[PDB]
């Protein structure tokens, strides 16, 4: 089986395109045809672009689709305009979805994110648990990419990412979560927590005791 | 076999037979008849049921 | 696997779409277990031929 790529997210001004890009990763793109799909928040999924190039009855043109191999990708175009449009986009081959790309208009003015990490406490420990709490806020748009490594490996177990969402001054706030054992916790050296945000990161890192 | 035959010496019929029970062959043999003005009458096996 | 579909179709120009179309089928259906063929021929003259 194949596997479709699309960037996390993406941000532009009104007045201006934007490309997008589905890549595959086994096979030629062309082997089979690919769709297009927008869908706004707590909204069904709407077909835009469908069978690479063509139009849906009722779309407004402005979005192209270009098929062109390249590096085996197909990639999205949008005419320049941000009425509506910021939303997730997704693309569909074959019985495969793409990851999804997060639009959005050119609002307030950006902020770098603030890293804190929380090493577990010191009660919780002797409870045999350990907690490792990393906050994050005054951030735009809110779409954090958070990894957590265990000084050797990136570690996917007990990891647990609150989902970003819109603050009260016009900004986005979010938390990550690691649920390990006093075992694990003192097994390694030290642990840390990346914070990707607009492709800036942003690294704090913490210690036992 | 049959043009063929025709090509040969100037045959003015093709009394046929066989042993299968395929009912195509009737069918061909008409066509055979309709493009040649051979006169043939099957008789046995395959170019039997009418 | 390799289904081959044929056709007795007129002039050439009239067989381009046919395997256009085929491969259309082809992108469409997804799987290693249709993979279509084609072949074609004109009208050739007189009836036995």
């Amino acid at each position: 089986n194949f596997m479709l790529t699309q960037p996390h997210s993406v941000s532009e001004s009104p007045g201006k395109t934007v490309t997008i890009s589905c890549t595959r990763s086994s096979g030629s793109i062309a082997s089979n045809y690919v769709q297009w799909y927008q869908q706004r928040p707590g909204s069904s999924p709407t077909t835009v672009i469908y069978d690479d190039n063509q139009r849906p009855s009722g779309v407004p043109n402005r979005f192209s689709g270009s098929i062109d191999s390249s590096s085996n990708s197909a990639s999205l175009i949008i005419s320049g305009l941000k009425t509506e449009d910021e939303a997730d986009y997704y693309c569909q081959s074959t019985r495969v979805f793409g990851g999804g790309t997060k639009l959005t208009v050119l609002g307030q003015p950006k902020a770098a994110p603030s890293v804190t990490l929380f090493p577990p406490s010191s009660e919780e420990l002797q409870a045999n648990k350990a907690t490792l709490v990393c906050l994050i806020s005054d951030f735009y748009p809110g779409a954090v990419t958070v990894a957590w490594k265990a000084d050797s490996s990136p570690v996917k177990a007990g990891v647990e990412t609150t989902t970003p969402s819109k603050q009260s001054n016009n900004k986005y706030a979010a938390s990550s979560y690691l649920s390990l054992t006093p075992e694990q916790w003192k097994s390694h050296r030290s642990y840390s927590c990346q914070v990707t945000h607009e492709g800036s990161t942003v690294e704090k890192t913490v210690a036992p005791t | 076999h049959v043009c063929d035959l025709m090509s040969g010496a100037r045959i003015h019929g093709l009394v046929f037979g066989d042993d299968t029970d395929q009912e195509a062959v009737a069918q061909m043999l008409d066509f055979i008849s309709s493009h040649t003005f051979v006169p043939i009458l099957g008789i046995h096996g395959g170019a039997s049921m009418i | 696997k390799i289904v081959n579909i044929g056709a007795v179709l007129s002039t050439r120009k009239h067989e381009q779409m046919f395997r256009e179309a085929v491969n259309q089928a082809n992108k469409r259906h997804g799987s290693w277990k249709i993979q279509l063929n084609a072949t074609s021929v004109t009208h050739k003259p007189n009836a036995i031929q």
